[PDB]
């Protein structure tokens, strides 16, 4: 998370709904505010800077902590020349001397790999697709009609006709009519009462099934039925599925064939941001939106209108990046597996992921 | 290129067995599995 | 190779067998990128292996003697083991998990509890339309709630019928809820304390694992009292626990998450299950062991990076991993007849009449 | 009148206790039989 | 599956209710608590009704071509076909089902 | 009639046998099973889903009758 400092240049104080008061620390960057696109100073917090701060702990090494400049995680291009590609973003900033570590929901690929070092994964996540949740509340009213009020109608004229065979009975009137009429909510008058009760009882019994059938709805298969779908495999001009361009799940789309038809489906509608897709997953304007499950799972549980599509695919992970000649990589591998042996990432991952009730 | 040099193959657009599609203009030929065809 | 049975050179004849498995393609496939002829062998000392009195044991300890270059198998990752031997790129996550059976508040939860409020207003209206029409009104109050459970005149007549559409449609929805329900588990977060605290449950919950092994030495190290207390309910295997936790001599297993999740899908009638939907502590890896520093290293992360970028880990998974019961869309049981949860909303229903009682006892003191 | 008790209890609507047990096992019935016939229809 | 200790709990909860009343002859909120209890009783005793209605765990060891028992063979679950047939040569044909041939082979 | 869609051609064709052995190659192989599961897969494969009384009443009238014998 990243925030703007109060004008005193102090962070402000927070807490976790557990009653803890959150870690920050200070990072200089864009800020997104501005006309132009300077680096400020600004607070930062969250799983990555509370893992940092931890092994800044353990390992005697201090740390200072800056946004990246291009805004993007990494990736190997060049713009003005054909001969030679190079890397921008926060794997460019490693490569370049700018920063000795990138610590940072970095997703381990092995494009990545070859230039620089991932630690141990901390958090071993995957890409789901993203698409929004609806409560289906209907029928309130319309569930009050799907009797077609015809057999409920019916229902009063068979409590008339119940009514006649009762005096017809009873002579083999106003407190008979109203007895019957709230029996509705000689031998054949009781003959006549019973078939009533016997219908009445039929009555509710039909009207607890039109509602019982009434409220499955929608069917099962929905809009995604797994990474392999047809509404996901034929992008049709309803069904707008994208990612965010110039990124891990960007590269991944564009490195396989049979991908390249979602990778021409996500290239029009492609945003830079992860954040304007899901606001537009959210406001409908986008139909389904690619990315990881680490995100996308706690968006979820953070809106209750957003849900991540099952079966789970791309099975990856998130490391500190490092150069491959800095010593460092060892020993900050060895404290995240010590990190996942103690459990400390247990506490961290129910710190940072709510799992709200959606009350 | 002139495609006259070979079994030329004429065929009819049913979905989802044949679709046919406009050829993108940013890339200037087709893309990924679709071949080009002319009628 | 075998001691005690000798054809000849006495330990220096070796058994023949054919290994294959998920393990065993990944190693091939990842041997094909790296180029590289090998000579598969089986470990004799133990399955996995721990290090005890000083001493490693298994694949490790095959490894240390240089009798192995590289081990690959379902051998997870940690702390230990990193620092004396390199390990390759996680392959699947796989970690101490539990096993468990489960045998079996629906009723306020169809109402939403808004439901109650708006027919307790509706009432209050009804019941003042119809007192305008002391205890004539509790009086009042026990018709409309008389109503409500199905057991001026016009109006009366009007309120039942509604109180009873409203009652079937009530009967319908809870019927329909109470059958949609699932996803039932015990501790959530791990942290329930059960098998944290034996005596706190009675009778005490019994829970073991497979000694030697890695979830054992974690498990030593993260509690002591869970070790002293599940070292005499210690399995011999994975089968053994499974037929423990099947026959009911076991009620919750602590192995891998991999190998339960597998179990889970491959088990026949899907009995046994995974605690947490999934839920895996320590969240492991499954790597490769190898050897000092230099060697190939990068080249085989790389080519298990591959082995994830070109996407046949997912076809793996599909043939040696995934399971039938994954098919269960979504919700995987209706868990039947028990329920139990009608006795946990019987404690809010008795909590109103206490309530009640309060209020009984209050208008009492009231009088004195 | 008996009869009429009976059936009157069958449907929605010593000897205190047989008729206390046949209206428990009449609402029973009735709630089984029309649940089940929801759920068969 | 009641059990009958949920039975004898209910009709223990009838004494004590009768115990209570005794004790007790506001009332009218609690006998208000009892209806809804009932209603609440009622409904689940339809949702029994629904549960026996469900049956909704089948295992379906047997999926398809690609089901996992299938995919990979299992010494409990033996498939097999007919010999010198169509499906001999469709299975010797792939590689993968190869080995759910040699699986058949012998069975 | 189940009818297929095979490749229409000139009579006495010679690429006909080899059109046929490539097609029956495709289910030989089964990679026919998995190209139809590409492009014919689909998303739903399931989805949506007083006369006795008046007898009874007209049995009643009978039932009076009757009774009235009866009585
Ligand atoms: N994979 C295990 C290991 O020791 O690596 C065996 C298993 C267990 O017994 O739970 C953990």
């Amino acid at each position: 998370y990243v925030r703007p400092t109060t004008s005193d240049g102090t962070c402000r104080e927070e807490y976790t709904i557990n009653g803890d008061p959150i870690k920050k620390v200070i990072c200089n960057g864009p800020d997104e505010t501005i006309p132009g696109r300077p680096t400020v100073p600004q607070c930062c917090y969250g799983f990555c800077v509370d893992l940092l701060i931890k092994l800044a702990r353990e390992m005697d090494f201090t740390y200072e902590v800056h946004l990246v400049a291009d805004g993007k995680f990494g990736t190997q291009e060049r713009v003005n020349n054909s001969n030679a590609a190079a890397w921008n973003g926060m794997m460019g900033e490693l490569l370049s001397g700018q920063a000795d570590m990138i610590v940072a929901p970095l997703t381990i690929n092995n494009e990545r790999a070859q230039y620089i070092e991932f630690s141990k994964p901390f958090k071993y996540q995957g890409l789901t697709i993203l698409v929004k949740k609806e409560i289906p509340r209907s029928t309130l009213d319309s569930f009050m009609q799907p009797f077609q009020s015809t057999l409920w109608l019916l229902v009063g004229l068979s409590v008339h006709v119940v009514a006649v065979m009762l005096y017809l009975l009873d002579r083999f009137l106003s407190s008979a009519m109203w007895f019957s009429w709230r029996v509705l909510l000689s031998f054949s008058a009781r003959i006549l009462g019973m078939v009533w009760a016997g219908f009445a009882m039929i009555i509710v019994a039909s009207y607890t099934a039109n509602l019982a059938a009434f409220l499955v709805l929608r069917r099962p298969e929905e809009r995604i039925t797994g990474i392999n779908d047809p509404r996901l495999r034929n992008p049709s001009d309803k069904f707008i599925y994208a990612t965010v361009k110039q990124s891990s799940v960007d590269i991944y789309f564009r490195r396989q064939v049979e991908l390249s038809t979602m990778y021409r489906h996500m290239e029009k509608h492609n945003y830079e941001s992860a954040a304007e897709a899901i606001q537009a997953v959210r406001d409908n304007k986008l139909h389904a939106f690619i990315w990881d499950s680490a995100v996308l799972e706690f968006e979820a549980s953070q809106k209750c209108d957003l849900v991540t599509t099952g079966e789970l695919f791309f099975r990856s992970g998130f490391g500190i990046g490092m150069r491959k000649d800095s010593p460092w990589k060892q020993e900050v591998s060895l404290n995240i597996l010590k990190s996942h042996e103690n459990g400390f990432m247990e506490e961290l991952d129910k710190t940072w992921v709510r799992y709200q009730e959606c009350d | 290129m002139w495609p006259v040099f070979h079994l030329s193959i004429v065929t009819l657009e049913e979905a989802p067995f044949v679709i046919v599609e406009d050829v993108d203009p940013l890339s200037g030929t087709c893309m990924r599995n679709t071949v080009p065809c002319r009628k | 190779q075998i001691r005690p049975e000798n054809r000849t050179e006495e330990g220096g004849n070796y058994i023949k067998r054919c290994c294959k498995g998920f393990c065993i393609d990944i190693l091939k496939k990842i041997a094909k990128t790296v180029k590289f002829t090998y000579d598969l062998y089986l470990v004799t000392n133990g399955k996995h292996g721990k290090k005890i009195n000083g001493v490693w044991n298994g694949m490790i300890g095959e490894v240390v003697t240089k009798r192995a270059y590289m081990a690959v198998g379902s051998l997870t990752i940690n702390e230990e083991r990193s620092e004396v031997v390199d390990f390759s790129v996680p392959f699947i996550e796989t970690g101490i998990s539990v096993m468990v059976s489960r045998s079996n508040s629906a009723f306020l939860e169809p109402f939403s509890a808004d439901v109650w409020v708006m027919m307790f207003v509706m009432l209050l209206i009804v019941s003042a339309v119809a007192v305008f029409v002391s205890f004539t009104i509790g009086k009042a109050i026990w018709l409309l709630w008389g109503l409500v459970f199905n057991n001026s005149k016009i109006m009366v007549s009007v309120w039942a019928f509604f109180a009873v559409i409203f009652l079937a449609s009530y009967t319908a929805n809870l019927a329909a809820f109470m059958i949609q329900r699932r996803y039932v588990d015990q501790v959530s977060g791990l942290s329930d304390k059960k098998f944290q605290r034996p005596n706190d449950f009675s009778p005490a919950f019994r829970f073991g694992t497979v000694p030697n092994g890695s979830t054992e030495r974690n498990i030593r190290n993260n509690y002591l009292e869970m070790h002293s207390y599940m070292v005499k309910f210690n399995q011999r295997s994975v089968q053994d626990a499974l037929l423990s936790l099947k026959s009911g001599k076991l009620d919750a297993f602590i192995y891998d998450a991999a190998v339960l999740n597998y179990m889970a899908g491959r088990d026949e009638g899907c009995k046994l299950v995974t605690i947490g939907s999934g839920k895996v502590f320590a969240t492991t890896g499954y790597g490769i062991a190898i050897q000092k520093d230099s060697g190939w290293k990068r080249q085989v992360d790389l080519a298990i990076l591959q082995l994830f970028g070109d996407g046949e880990m997912e076809e793996l998974e599909a043939l040696w991993l995934t399971g039938i019961c994954h098919n269960e869309k979504n919700e995987v049981m209706s868990s039947q007849l028990d329920i139990d949860n009608m006795a946990g909303v019987f404690y809010m229903l008795a909590a109103a009449m206490a309530l009640s009682l309060i209020t009984f006892i209050m208008e009492h003191l009231f009088y004195k | 009148k008996a009869i009429w008790l009976l059936w009157g209890l069958v449907f929605n609507n010593t000897s205190k206790i047989m008729v206390s047990v046949w209206a428990f096992f009449a609402v029973i019935f009735l709630a089984s039989y029309t649940a089940n016939l929801a759920a068969f229809m």
